[PDB]
Formats: structure tokens, C-alpha cells, sequence
């Protein structure tokens, strides 16, 4: 129980926020590759 | 070399027909979704 | 038929030909990308592997089918689909999971009832962990708890192979405390916790980086194969618009002739 | 005679295809020159002229009617051809007939999507 365990979030939600963040740090010649990577295509289907 | 845009659904062609049908079906599917939206936004 | 009909014919399938042709290409340089990005992929995803395959484990079914959204890529769909009604009656309460659009149409007349959720809007951009992320996520907050699960998709092979695989998820944090993970005993369960979500992560990341690449070198054969047929009946339509086009011209001809001769 | 007689009558040519050729034979033969496919420049009107005494007539003259069902065969499906085309141009409504939809298990074989008819005098019926 972390603190962000006991908020309810998960390693996945943890892990995504600090893999993030490293991207983030990059400077431009690698920032390049952020774009490839790190992204939000899938969507659920609900009803 | 010579335009020929829409010459699909031009022939009436199966294929011409499936992407009719495709599109139809697309837009009653956004329809069902813009009638609900629309109804929670009633109130 | 007619005239106009030759020709209304002949230039609709070649809009056809050259759009087949174009989404050839598309796929071609989509598929490139996707094999470089399998490389690095591969060796995380096997990595991943590993824990399971070096230890016996035994034990609710969770049955996850892995493709896309998009149709033209030959049997990549129904293969999977095959495979998850073929398993599905083998085991022994279950639920399914489809990722890919084509996962839930293929299934959903006999298997309806067992679906716990699906996912779209795959096969458009390039899959990330993030997505692995999107779909664990949403399977863990979700409601359902799982003793035992598979994962369901297309391993690639080569430009024109691919294999449909099924590997385990033995998710359940309760059976990770069994017979042969008797060594892996000193972690408390917070950890074990976060552990095995994040291979659930790894596992879904791994099918998707594989049912890509084949996805996509599938839609290149089956959009050259188009294209390539697309041109044979444009080959045999030309033929029939020439000699038709002479024989309306002989026909007229030979009309006015006929009034002419009669005055 | 049923038209004006304040009486109702029902006529089918069955068919107007076949009475263009006989008009065509006898036309070429009298030595009058072969228009469109060989067929007289009036084909048109031998038609034309036909179906427009076909009519419903007001109480002054009997209230009275004749309704004309003309036949016409097309070949391989071609209802762009010269004397189909005149007959659709002349008629108020068409049943469109189909060899596809006939063999696929459609019988009658008619072609909703293409088939037409004018409005209909509100009459029908009420409940159907």
C-alpha cells in the first residue's frame, strides 16, 4: 500500500506516468521518438 | 491521366452498391449516438 | 452489354485498380515499420516469457482474441476467431475479451453472452504500451476476476506467414503462490501485485506488436492480389469495349447507308 | 366502347414489342425508309397515340374508364433501348420485371426500387 496505492491507482497507471515523464526529459533529437511511440489510439466499445 | 472521381457508384455496380450500403450504415450508427446525446442535453 | 455499360464498367474498376494499388504501398511501408518495431519488441515480450516457461504452472477462463478494426488482410480475422470458439468449447466458465472490431462480428451470433468487453480503433496507428496499457487497465478495474486466461493472436513469420498462437495468463494472483513458484517465496503481496500486472501488460504489448506486423504484410498480399485481378479484368473489359465500339460504329454506319439507298 | 358507355375495361398489348416489328416489316415493304434500327420514323407514335386513348372520363361523358397494362420485352436487360424507352416516356407508371431477382426466389419478380406508379386518387384503399 503506496500512497498511490491507496488512491486506487494501479503499477500500469504508476509505470505510464514515469515512463512519461522520461520522455518528457528528452531534448530535440530524441523527442523526436516520442511521437512513434507513446500513444492513445484505442478506444473501449461500451453499448 | 483522365479524371474520373465517383465512376464507382456510377456503374451501379456491386461495388458500387456495398460502399452505398457501407456509408448507410456508418450514419445510422452516428445517428443513434447524436439522438441520445442530444436527448441528455434535452436535460 | 452495352456501350455505356462497357464503359461505365471498365472505368470503375480501374479507380479500383489504382486505389488497391496504392493501399499495396501504403501497407508495404506501414509493414516495414512494423517488423523493425517487432525486432526490439520480440526480445521484451519473450523476456516476459520467460518467468512461465521455466516452471511448471498449473491452476474462470478469460479467453483475450487479438486482431483489428480492418477488413482486406485475408484470414487473419476468422483465423483467431477459429481459435477462440475452438478453445472456448473445450473449456470451464468463460469470458471473452476481443481486441479489433472484426474480433466481436465474427463471434458475437453464437457468443454474445460471453463477452465481457471489446476494443476498436485498432490497426490505424501503430500499437504502444500504452495501449497494452488501455486494455490491462480496463480488465483489472473492470469487475471480472479470472482464475486462468489466453491470449489469442496472429505470430509473425514471414512477408506471406504467420502462425495463430495462444499463450497463457495465469493473471489470478492467487496461483502465482503454488507448486513451482515454491522458490519465488519471500515477496509480500504488494509487489507480487504490481509484478503481475505489469506482465499483463507485457503479454497484451507482445500480442499486439505481433498481430500487427502480420496484419499489415496480410493487407499488402491481399490489396497486390486485388489489384492484380483488378488488372486482368481490365485487360478482358478493354478487349470487349474495342470490338464494341467498332461494331456501333459499323452498325450506324450501315443505318444511314440502308435510309440513303431506300430514298 | 366500355370507356364511353359509362363502363370500365382493362386492356393488356401484350406485347408492343412484338407489334413494332410487324410495323417495321410492313413499313420497309411499302418502300418507306427504315429510320432508327430500321424501324419508321413514327414508331414513337404508333405507340404514342395507342396508350393516350386509354383514359378516365368526367359524368358529362359517362364517368367511364379504360386502363391500358402495355407489355414490353427488353433484351438482356437493356431498358435504354429505342422502343422500351418511348414506351416509358409515354406511360404513367412501369413495373420493372428482373431475370436476377426472379432466380434469386422473387417472384414476382418486380424491381420495387425502380417500379413506379402515379400517386393513387388517394383511393387505394384506406387500410391497406
Amino acid at each position: 500500500v503506496a500512497y498511490w496505492r491507496q488512491a486506487g491507482l494501479s503499477y500500469i497507471r504508476y509505470s505510464q506516468i514515469c515512463a512519461k515523464a522520461v520522455r518528457d526529459a528528452l531534448k530535440t533529437e530524441f523527442k523526436a521518438n516520442a511521437m512513434k511511440t507513446s500513444g492513445s489510439t484505442i478506444k473501449i466499445v461500451k453499448v | 491521366v483522365r479524371s474520373s472521381a465517383g465512376a464507382v457508384r456510377d456503374a451501379g455496380g456491386a461495388f458500387g452498391k456495398r460502399e452505398q450500403a457501407e456509408e448507410e450504415r456508418y450514419f445510422r450508427a452516428r445517428a443513434k449516438e447524436q439522438l441520445a446525446a442530444l436527448k441528455k442535453h434535452h436535460e | 452489354a452495352t456501350l455505356k455499360d462497357i464503359t461505365r464498367r471498365l472505368k470503375s474498376i480501374k479507380n479500383i485498380q489504382k486505389i488497391t494499388k496504392s493501399m499495396k504501398m501504403v501497407a508495404a511501408a506501414k509493414y516495414a515499420r512494423a517488423e523493425r518495431e517487432l525486432k526490439p519488441a520480440r526480445v521484451y515480450g519473450v523476456g516476459s516469457l520467460a518467468l512461465y516457461e521455466k516452471a511448471d504452472i498449473k491452476t474462470k477462463h478469460l479467453i483475450i482474441g487479438v486482431s483489428s478494426d480492418r477488413g482486406l488482410c485475408g484470414a487473419i480475422h476468422s483465423s483467431v476467431a477459429k481459435q477462440m470458439k475452438s478453445e472456448a468449447a473445450n473449456l470451464k466458465e468463460v469470458k471473452i475479451i476481443g481486441v479489433g472490431d472484426k474480433i466481436r462480428s465474427i463471434l458475437h451470433r453464437t457468443h454474445s453472452d460471453q463477452f465481457l468487453v471489446t476494443f476498436k480503433e485498432v490497426g490505424r496507428r501503430p500499437p504502444t504500451f500504452g495501449d497494452a496499457s488501455v486494455i490491462a487497465l480496463e480488465l483489472l478495474n473492470s469487475g471480472y476476476e479470472f482464475d486462468e486466461g489466453s491470449i489469442i493472436f496472429n505470430r509473425f513469420r514471414s512477408v506471406i506467414s504467420y502462425k495463430t498462437e495462444e499463450k497463457p495468463i495465469f493473471s489470478l494472483d492467487t496461483i502465482s503462490s503454488a507448486e513451482s513458484m515454491s522458490i519465488y517465496d519471500d515477496i509480500d503481496a504488494d509487489v507480487l501485485r504490481n509484478y503481475q500486472e505489469y506482465s499483463l501488460a507485457n503479454i497484451i504489448y507482445y500480442s499486439l506488436k505481433e498481430s500487427t506486423t502480420s496484419e499489415q504484410s496480410a493487407r499488402m498480399t491481399a490489396m497486390d492480389n486485388a489489384s492484380k485481378n483488378a488488372s486482368e479484368m481490365i485487360d478482358k473489359l478493354t478487349l470487349t469495349f474495342n470490338r464494341t465500339r467498332q461494331a456501333v460504329i459499323t452498325k450506324e454506319l450501315i443505318e444511314i447507308i440502308s435510309g440513303a439507298a431506300a430514298l | 366502347y366500355f370507356r364511353d358507355n359509362g363502363k370500365h375495361a382493362l386492356i393488356i398489348y401484350d406485347d408492343l414489342s412484338k407489334q413494332a416489328v410487324a410495323y417495321r416489316q410492313m413499313s420497309l415493304l411499302l418502300r418507306r425508309p427504315p429510320g432508327r434500327e430500321a424501324y419508321p420514323g413514327d414508331v414513337f407514335y404508333l405507340h404514342s397515340r395507342l396508350l393516350e386513348r386509354a383514359a378516365k372520363m368526367n359524368d358529362a361523358f359517362g364517368g367511364g374508364s379504360l386502363t391500358a397494362l402495355p407489355v414490353i420485352e427488353t433484351q438482356a436487360g437493356d431498358v435504354s433501348a429505342y422502343i422500351p424507352t418511348n414506351v416509358i416516356s409515354i406511360t404513367d407508371g412501369q413495373i420493372f420485371l428482373e431475370t436476377e431477382l426472379f432466380y434469386k426466389g422473387i417472384r414476382p419478380a418486380i424491381n420495387v426500387g425502380l417500379s413506379v406508379s402515379r400517386v393513387g386518387s388517394a383511393a387505394q384503399t384506406r387500410a391497406m
